[PDB]
């Protein structure tokens, strides 16, 4: 049967200091024992002061990022180019995720 | 003032004024058709008349190759008779497909005819100005001619025509059959059926045709299709020796 | 896309269906015809009237089969005609053989016609049907009977009856000619007096089409092996057959 | 431009009145006049068929009396094409209501229903109304014999002795001069007659211009039988009247 | 007849301006802005006595930090409200913040010309028109109207219904680049008092305020009461 | 729309043909191995950037459509025909013929005629190009109505042109090359400007050729379009 | 007129699409607003309306993406329906293509989407007037948008009651401004000049002047009040 | 199912189709006189293999596109053809078991031959072998096909690929069918069990 | 398919179907509510008699919708029983999602609402009925009395009345009715409603039917006999005046 998921490996790690914070990926992406590229950028800075890596399955990964980037734009255009609070950013991502709950 | 001259719906005399008008545009080509039977084959007719030099006349045409074996003449605007055109090849193609022989002459008619009715009945759909005239030498009934109008109206025919002078072609038809007392040209040769065809079109309308003054489309066991103005220049020129 | 999804026929301030009085209309000025109830048959006719000689009148069923034991007959537009043949042939099967195995009586195939005929009453984007039509037919519990179904969707049966130009003077003439002992023969007979009024060009079987609903025809199924399946009821009169009886009258 | 057509059928008068609806009410003014009368121990319907010819076919017939189910039964007035529509659908719902709760369907609730869906055709849709008004003659065991009419307005009131179609006017000051609370099945049938013989618009009233029914026991334990007389009871019933 | 969403050759939709007819005739409703708060009040217009003078409601909580003041047909004010509600608490959701007013204000607007004959199901615009009124922490205190039409305007201060002109007028004049909540609260009440055919009292009259403090409150009739009695003083005094 | 006057026309197609008519002009020509489209481009203030306003209409890879009348429903037509031309292809393989083309559009527009709820098109389309066996021009009314043609124009200056076109095809029945009919064409467009000529016009030109183009559609630019201008000017003054 | 201006889908006996016309007197009553551009940049200027004093005033401008926005004249949700229709399109032209929408190609497509209301029942013609900027792959680009579905390119123009007068001025300055390469504030100024144009009875000042400017190396940005008074 | 041995070996005069004549059904033989050569039109024709229900209703539904196709664009080539199987083929990958070769002749291209495996996939090609037969006729074939074939020497080719296939394959057997296509027409060839076998 | 937009605003700024539809109710037969200080009464006046018809199964002008609230109306019957099955759907659908019966603000609300919706819809028009709610909120003593219109418009009376001569006899209560000494008994109450319509009835209890709910489930509809002492109470008490 066709497998939709796979794995890309990667590991990232989120720290919060107290007027500023990290957000740092390794840079391989992989599939089994092979290495797809040793340099393929996991992190990003989607603009509002918000970074955000989706690590995992790295096609899924890229889909919720250029979904919430656009987020972001659409945030401004509908709501008065209003810069979206970290909290809020949280917020949006739970319902892009939940809505492919299944 | 009107509504019931524009949808198609009864007036008190119980007319329904936009399929009579339907009728009216048939006649706009200003173009007269007919078509006949031979002892085994059908011949139509319809005058060609090309009137500007810029248009490349053999694209002009309202003769048309529906299926293999049933062809269909138009007396009628030329969108109209495309439309028509389309749907009756369509339907021949997929009445082959559903059924497992070719759809004979006379039901396409019945078929065509049954769609004409439909815009009789609903407001939206206006009817087609024009009149079918479909042709062939069917399998079971061998050679037919059956014909439809806006109305939904159809029936088949010894021989018939259609247009302004209808009427005029029509009974010099009737007469010849008369005479001959038969239902058809008794001739063995299809190029003789169109011979006379013409033959009689010449001398009810009394006007003469060069080669581009005519389209012919011949139906024979099997086949439908249409001669070249190269065809129809031999036809003439033998019609030319006949006195 | 139709956006004529209201009703075209509606009530007059008067009570009255505009577009049904005018369907009616539409029937008088259609070639009359006519249905005689016999004791073992019935006969239904009309005049095949085609305009042009090189027309070819066998060509056009204006007397039609519905049925095996079920017949029809028109006065008024035939192409809304030749429509409602193809839907009551349709319903006849699809509504009623498809279920029970056996073909629909008379009355309820009459019922299923008129129902089809009212909804164009009521419908929205549609004029009703120009056709007045009359039904014979035999079903094994209710004998022959014959109906007439107008273009309101309201029907009745009859003894004997016409409609389209004769009818009122034709149905006169039935009123006189009418008894409960006629036997088919005699009917079809009248018919083709009555008729021969109507009529005024030439008066012959190719110029006349008549059918019947009476005994059953062996000969006519194209099979044999059912004792139990007989051959329709219905049989259409070749030309060959009226000028034969006219020779007599 | 496809809107210059819409009649519009469901809308109000300046005066807060659906055009359509009263105009099929003028229609079924010139209808055939049906009658019921409700006794004690009984119901009765009556109906005059509007036109007839000596070659009209009675003996196998039904234009104004139909049957619903066993319990209940309509005299029609109108459109008879649009009364077997709703006919059909009333049929259907006795046979809904029986197969969901195993028990016939009381009166009222078929009224109801049936009465609803001609009121639909008067508030939406846009289609002009049914030139149909019933009288509903029928027996449950909740109110017993019952008696209703409903016109194409879609709404129903219940009656003693009612009347519709032609001559109403006239037919209802009969029925209140002679019907009383007490009457009996017979009585009833007879009135029913009387006051048709009164209203025809016919020289004289014959069986074969009749149609009739009667819902009562019959004289059979606590069984309700429905009986649609035929041609020849019809004469018979008349002869008795004093009208052979 | 012709068309719903048919253009004049003015260029306007017949309807909409047909619309605005409607909302000429409706009772009044003002708004007054300020740095302390924004203030709405309304006439209730009991067309009889016995009708109990406080089940009319035409000023109503949106969200605890959104009210809106309505002026013509009021029942087609119920989807609008209906529709506002939802989305300012759908937002809520959505970003786990509060929506800004002029946001809040916009979708109710989108909503006003989606009829005719997107996906517009609804036959005619409405026929009310609302001030709206708010407060949102990236620009602050502030008003709105919402025709039928679609479009809003922000407003200083602004009336709507049969006494609007000579009460746009007055406010013209009246409303400073600093008034006190309290200064507003009364403005309203003197308009309302100056264009309202009867007596304005606690009964016929309806006044509220949002504050970032404490939200959207409607003011009970003992609180406005005083109030009234608050300008006949201080009307009387010169 | 959809309902015929007593006398058999269609008085709403009838008035789109006055839509038309309103319209700059716009010709074709056929040559012996492919089709010229031309067109007038008025200039209605100087703002306008010159030969940023294209009109002329590329369908798949070989056909070209240009159109005088509502430029907005040429589109439309134009946009149906890449959808027709597409589906043809996936399915048949090969990129659409000509007459089929033709016919695609013509049963679409006329379509729009047989419905009251819907107004016929307010433009005549003059396409073509260069199939599996030929060189085709073709021109389409709001009718639906729509032939072949050795030269076709419609617009305001139609007759100038169907003048300057009748005299081509007599005085020329060996055929026209392409790059004649090129120069030609723009010579035409000059000559019909006289009848609208108040305000000033830009030239548009394309060319569907099996030689010069090898059987794709191109657009005249640059040095070409410059001998066509120049060849022009030299019969107007 | 009486028969033929009922609806969209109706050709008059002279060919006209009544309602049409009908819809661009909403634009010639809309308050006005102007776009020029040099090959650098693109300047949209707007002069604002108001309802009142304490009234505020609409915006006549819109973003559509980084780099491309619009300015409008007659009905403002008609402009929000499009511009929200040119959001998209430039946006789906981003996320599927990686590539930003040109500027001639929107114009394709308001033409597209305005013309089907011109031709279908039941819908109206849009009633409101564009003018579109934008820094695509081939320069600096200005688009007149009608509801007709006439799109049509420029170096300037304006629309707007009393846009004449603005725009006989374009024509006149012309071979100036075309060249106001690599200068922005320069550029603002000649707008807003034109602007002056076929101003008349009011005189532009912070709250009713609104600016936008795309151009090679600056995103679409908009200014309003005191970041226009450096140019009054 | 058809499982099958068939061929279309394109010559110089045009192209010729050839087929066995067996149908199994497990281990029985179905059908020992199937004509496996269907003409989709008068010279485009097809050999089917896999589901007899698949190839069937599509050999069917193209003749269908082909025979409206004709009604409105002329005749189609061969290479039209096959597109039409193809999109059948290829859009229904899930639920058709079909791998039909595709045999035309044009007067321009004379005989064309396009094979369609199970993907739905198309490939022009000189000749095309395809079936459960064809897997031992892969290294015969190869080795003896040449282009522009004599029409005698092309029939040769064919009854000599198929003799083997039959030979070994189960799946196939019977008579063995050929389809000749040029401009003089269409010619339809048979050869019996007693001659095919002595090769 | 059919949306055809039949409610909709003329020049002066009214939308005349929802005003023909007000037109209907005024010629509906008279209805009337008037509220005591522990209960709600409910009058409706009713054409003649008549001499022929049956009464105990023809549709009664009141309606219950639950065991706690009623509806009256004045207007189109036939578009009523609409309302009616509407509105006592809700109030079950109220039951099983939220555990606790309508109020009679929320059920009268819901009414309006639809009759609202038929205003606004294409290819409908509104309803010719106009309505009084009345009845108690669970667990609630203190009475409710609300009235709605074909405009959707709704809005609580202390008393109220609709359809035909509904102008005199507001005319009347607007004179009968102190806010202050609400009818404190039943008693008190049944009698000022049974005289309202006095002015508009042309006879006694013939025409007259009154339905008292009072708290807790509590309704009961009088039987003919017991209105009859009203009326025989009302004559000789205005006559020695």
């Amino acid at each position: 049967q066709f497998n939709p998921y796979g794995d890309n490996g990667g590991t990232i790690l989120g720290i919060a200091g107290e007027d500023f914070a990290v957000l740092a990926g390794d840079t391989r992406n992989i599939t089994d024992y092979s290495i797809n590229s040793r340099y393929e950028p996991k992190v990003f800075d989607c603009g509002d002061n918000i970074v955000m890596s989706a690590n995992g399955f790295a096609a899924d990964g890229d889909a919720l990022v250029k979904r919430f980037k656009n987020s972001v734009k659409w945030y401004h255009f509908d709501h008065n180019d209003k810069k979206l609070s970290i909290n809020s950013a949280a917020r949006n991502i739970q319902h892009l995720l939940y809505g492919k709950r299944f | 003032a009107g509504y019931d001259r524009h949808i198609t719906i009864f007036s008190p005399e119980g007319r329904l004024y936009q399929v009579e008008y339907a009728f009216k545009a048939t006649n706009q080509t200003n173009i007269n058709s007919l078509a006949v039977r031979g002892k085994d084959c059908t011949v139509v007719i319809s005058q060609k008349k090309v009137p500007d030099k810029l248009l490349d006349p053999t694209t002009v045409s309202y003769i048309f190759c529906i299926s293999r074996t049933i062809g269909m003449v138009v007396n009628g605007p030329i969108p109209d008779a495309r439309n028509a055109a389309l749907r009756a090849k369509a339907e021949a193609a997929e009445f082959r497909y559903k059924y497992g022989y070719d759809m004979p002459c006379d039901v396409l008619a019945k078929r065509m005819a049954n769609l004409s009715q439909i815009y009789t009945q609903r407001a939206y759909m206006r009817p087609l100005g024009v009149i079918l005239t479909f042709v062939s030498v069917d399998e079971e009934l061998g050679p037919s001619i059956y014909k439809t109008d806006p109305a939904g109206y159809y029936v088949g025919y010894k021989a018939t025509a259609t247009g302004p002078k209808q009427q005029e072609i029509t009974t010099n038809l009737e007469n010849h059959f008369k005479k001959s007392k038969i239902d058809h040209i008794n001739e063995e040769s299809w190029e003789k059926v169109v011979e006379f065809a013409i033959t009689h079109m010449i001398d009810a309308l009394g006007t003469e045709f060069s080669k581009n003054d005519l389209e012919v489309g011949v139906a024979t066991k099997d086949k439908f299709f249409t001669l070249s103005a190269e065809n129809i220049e031999e036809r003439l020129v033998a019609i030319a020796e006949q006195d | 896309t139709d956006r004529y999804s209201f009703s075209l026929t509606t009530f007059s301030p008067s009570g009255k269906l505009g577009q049904i009085d005018y369907a009616l209309t539409a029937v008088k000025q259609g070639v009359t015809s006519l249905g005689i109830k016999a004791t073992n048959g019935v006969v239904i006719a009309t005049e095949k009237k085609s305009s042009s000689p090189l027309a070819m009148s066998e060509t056009l069923s204006k007397v039609s089969l519905l049925t095996p034991d079920i017949g029809a007959v028109y006065s008024g537009m035939g192409p809304d005609y030749r429509v409602l043949v193809d839907k009551s042939r349709k319903v006849a099967h699809t509504s009623y053989k498809r279920i029970y195995g056996e073909y629909p009586p008379t009355k309820l195939l009459v019922s299923e016609v008129a129902k089809i005929m009212q909804e164009a009453t009521q419908s929205g984007g549609v004029r009703p049907f120009g056709v007045s039509l009359l039904i014979a037919g035999h079903d094994e519990f209710n004998g022959f009977s014959l109906y007439q179904v107008d273009p309101s969707g309201s029907y009745f049966p009859w003894k004997a009856t016409a409609i389209g130009k004769g009818s009122v003077a034709a149905k006169t003439f039935l009123e006189k000619r009418w008894n409960d002992e006629l036997e088919l023969e005699d009917a079809i007979h009248i018919a083709l007096l009555t008729l021969k009024e109507s009529v005024e060009g030439e008066f012959n079987g190719d110029t006349i089409e008549l059918a019947i609903i009476g005994d059953e025809n062996p000969d006519l199924l194209g099979y044999t092996g059912i004792p139990t399946d007989k051959g329709p009821r219905f049989r259409k009169l070749t030309s060959q057959e009226i000028n034969d009886r006219l020779e007599a009258l | 431009g496809s809107r210059r057509y819409d009649s519009r059928t469901t809308i109000f008068s300046p005066e807060g009145r659906l055009y359509q609806v009263e105009y099929a009410l003028e229609s079924i003014s010139h209808a055939g006049t049906a009658i019921g009368i409700m006794a004690s121990d009984g119901i009765v319907l009556a109906a005059e068929r509007k036109v007839t010819s000596t070659l009209l076919e009675q003996d196998t017939s039904t234009e104004k009396l139909y049957k619903l189910n066993d319990k209940i039964a309509v005299a029609v007035a109108g459109l008879t094409a649009d009364a077997e529509i709703l006919i059909n659908t009333a049929r259907i719902h006795a046979q809904n209501y029986l197969k969901t709760y195993n028990e016939d369907i009381p009166v009222e609730i078929l009224v109801r229903r049936l009465s609803d869906i001609k009121q639909g055709y008067t508030q939406h849709g846009g289609l002009r109304p049914f030139g149909v008004s019933f009288i509903y003659a029928g027996y449950d065991d909740r109110y017993g014999y019952q008696l209703y009419t409903s016109n194409p307005s879609g709404n129903y009131t219940g009656w003693k002795a009612i009347s519709v179609g032609a001559n109403t006017s006239a037919a209802q000051t009969l029925l209140q001069m002679d019907y009383k609370d007490d009457m009996k099945v017979d009585d009833a049938i007879e009135l029913a007659l009387k006051t048709l013989s009164k209203t025809t618009d016919s020289s004289a009233l014959t069986y074969d211009r009749l149609e009739f029914a009667t819902i009562r026991k019959g004289a059979n334990d606590g069984e309700v039988y429905q009986k649609i007389f035929k041609p020849q009871e019809i004469k018979d019933i008349l002869v008795k009247t004093g009208i052979t | 007849d012709r068309g719903v969403s048919t253009f004049s050759p003015e260029g306007r939709l017949f309807q909409v301006e047909y619309s605005l007819e409607a909302i000429k005739l409706g009772s009044t409703a003002i708004g007054i802005a300020t740095k302390e708060g924004v203030v709405l009040g309304v006439e209730k217009r009991a067309t009889s006595p016995l009708l109990e003078s406080d089940s009319i409601e035409k000023i109503v909580e949106i969200d605890r930090h959104i009210g809106c003041a309505m002026s013509g047909l009021t029942a087609d004010a119920r989807s609008m409200i209906e529709h506002a509600r939802t989305a300012a608490v759908t937002h809520n959701l959505y970003y786990d913040e509060d929506i800004n007013v002029e946001s809040l204000t916009q979708s109710v607007c989108d909503l006003a010309l989606r009829f005719g004959e997107e996906e517009r199901l609804m036959s005619r615009p409405f026929g009310v028109a609302l001030l709206i009124a708010g407060h949102d922490a990236d620009d602050g205190y502030q008003l709105f109207h919402a025709e039928p039409s679609g479009t809003f305007y922000r407003y200083n201060a602004k009336a709507i219904g049969s006494g609007s002109e000579g009460a746009q007028a007055e406010l013209l004049n009246e409303w400073h680049s600093s008034l006190t909540l309290k200064e507003a609260e009364l403005l309203v009440l003197k308009i309302l008092k100056q264009v309202m055919e009867e007596k304005l009292d606690e009964n016929n009259a309806q006044l509220s305020c949002i504050t970032k403090q404490d939200g959207f409150k409607i003011y009970d009739n003992e609180k406005t009461a005083e109030l009234i009695k608050e300008l006949k003083e201080k009307e009387a005094a010169e | 729309m959809s309902v015929f006057s007593p006398d058999g026309r269609n008085f709403q197609v009838e008035y789109a043909v006055k839509a038309v008519e309103n319209g700059t002009t716009s010709i074709g020509i056929k040559c012996n191995d492919g089709v010229v489209f031309a067109v007038e481009k008025l200039i209605t203030s100087k703002l306008l950037v010159p030969q940023k306003n294209v009109k002329i209409q590329v369908v798949d890879r070989h056909i070209g459509c240009v159109y005088s009348g509502l430029i907005p429903d040429g589109r439309h037509l134009v946009n149906r025909g890449r959808e027709e031309a597409a589906s043809f292809k996936k399915l048949y393989k090969t990129p659409i013929p000509i007459p089929a083309f033709a016919d695609r559009l013509g049963q679409y527009v006329q379509a729009h005629t047989l419905y009251n709820s819907v107004r016929p098109f307010g433009v005549s389309t003059i396409f073509g190009g260069v199939d599996k066996n030929g060189a085709h021009l073709y021109m389409l009314e709001p009718s639906g109505s729509y032939w072949g043609y050795k030269g076709a124009a419609t617009g305001k200056g139609r007759q100038s042109a169907k003048a300057e076109l009748e005299k081509l095809v007599d005085h020329h029945p060996e055929g026209l090359s392409a790059r004649e009919a090129v120069k030609q064409a723009a010579k035409i467009i000059y000559l019909a400007h006289e009848d609208n000529k108040e305000k000033d016009f830009e030239l548009e030109i394309s060319w569907c050729s099996l030689s010069e183009t090898n059987g794709l559609h191109k657009f005249v630019k640059g040095d070409l379009l410059q001998e066509a201008i120049d060849f022009a000017q030299k019969e107007i003054n | 007129r009486n028969n033929y201006d009922g609806d969209t889908v109706t050709f008059s006996p002279t060919g006209r699409l009544f309602q049409v016309e009908y819809a661009l007197e909403a634009i010639k009553q809309g308050s006005v607003t102007v776009g020029l551009r040099s090959n650098t940049h693109a300047v949209l200027v707007a002069l604002k309306r108001n309802a009142d004093e304490l009234s505020s005033y609409q915006k006549k401008i819109i973003k559509c993406d980084e780099h491309m926005g619009l300015s409008l004249a007659g009905l403002a949700p008609d402009a929000r329906v499009l511009s929200n229709y040119l959001r998209q399109q430039c946006n789906y032209s981003s996320l599927v293509f990686n590539r930003k929408l040109a500027v001639e190609r929107a114009g394709h497509l308001l033409c597209d989407k305005a013309q089907k209301n011109t031709q279908s029942y039941g819908g109206r013609p849009y009633g409101v007037g564009l003018l579109i900027i934008g820094y695509d792959k081939s320069g600096a680009h200005l688009l007149e948008f009608q509801p007709s579905g006439n799109v049509t390119e420029l170096y300037g123009t304006a629309i707007g009651a009393r846009s004449q007068g603005a725009k006989t001025y374009l024509e006149r300055t012309l071979d100036t401004f075309i060249k106001i390469d690599g200068n922005p504030d320069e550029l603002i100024k000649a707008g807003v000049e034109a602007i002056s144009q076929s101003l008349r009875d009011e005189s532009l000042t912070v709250d009713n002047l609104s600016i936008a400017i795309v151009g090679k190396d600056t995103p679409f940005t908009i200014y309003d009040g005191e970041a226009v008074a450096k140019y009054i | 199912s058809l499982g099958t041995s068939i061929m279309a070996v394109t010559f110089k005069d045009g192209v010729i189709l050839g087929a066995d004549s067996r149908t199994t059904t497990g281990a029985y033989i179905a059908n020992r006189v199937t004509d496996k050569l269907t003409r989709v039109h008068d010279k485009i024709w097809c050999c089917r293999s896999g589901s007899a229900a698949d190839t069937q209703a599509i050999a069917d539904i193209v003749q269908y596109h082909l025979e409206l196709y004709t009604s409105q664009y002329g005749t189609p080539s061969t290479e039209t053809a096959a597109s039409v199987f193809k999109e059948l083929c290829y859009e229904n990958k899930d639920n058709l078991t079909a791998g039909i070769i595709v045999a035309g002749y044009d007067d321009k291209n004379k005989g064309e031959v396009y094979t369609i495996p199970l993907g739905g996939s198309v490939h022009k090609l000189p000749y095309a072998i395809a079936g459960s037969g064809s897997t031992f006729i892969y290294g015969y074939c190869d080795k003896n096909f040449r282009e522009n074939m004599s029409k005698e020497e092309t029939v040769d080719f064919i009854k000599h690929s198929l003799s083997q296939a039959i030979k070994w394959d189960g799946s196939s057997g019977g008579v063995i069918r050929m389809v000749v296509l040029t401009a003089a027409g269409v010619e339809r060839l048979i050869f019996y069990p007693d001659e095919y076998e002595q090769l | 398919g059919y949306d055809r937009a039949l409610s909709i605003f003329s020049p002066d700024g009214h939308i005349f179907q929802v005003e023909y539809a007000l037109e209907a109710v005024k010629r509906g037969t008279c209805a009337v509510g008037v509220k005591g200080k522990n209960c709600v009464v409910l009058g409706c006046e009713r054409r003649s008699t008549l001499k022929l018809q049956d009464t105990r199964i023809t549709p009664s002008k009141v309606s219950k919708i639950d065991s706690h609230v009623v509806l009256s109306f004045s207007g189109l019957n036939a578009d009523s029983r609409i309302l009616i099955e509407k509105a006592r759907v809700e109030a079950q659908s109220h039951r099983l999602t939220l555990e606790d019966p309508v109020t009679v603000e929320y059920l009268t609300r819901y009414v309006a609402g639809v009759q609202q919706r038929y205003t606004q819809s294409g290819g409908v028009r509104p309803f010719g009925v106009s309505t009084l709610i009345a009845g108690f909120d669970p667990r609630d003593d203190e009475p409710k009395l609300y009235q709605t219109e074909p405009s959707g418009i709704y809005s609580s009376w202390s008393a109220q009345t609709i359809g035909r001569n509904s102008k005199t006899v507001r005319e009347f209560l607007e004179k009968n009715y102190d806010r202050k000494e609400p009818p404190a008994t039943v008693e008190e109450c049944v009698k000022l409603t049974v005289r309202s319509l006095l002015e508009v009835v042309q006879t006694g209890a013939k025409n007259i039917e009154i339905t008292v709910v009072k708290p807790d489930s509590d309704i009961v509809a009088l039987s003919s006999e017991e209105i009859n002492q009203y009326v025989t109470q009302i004559e000789q008490e205005k006559q020695e005046q």
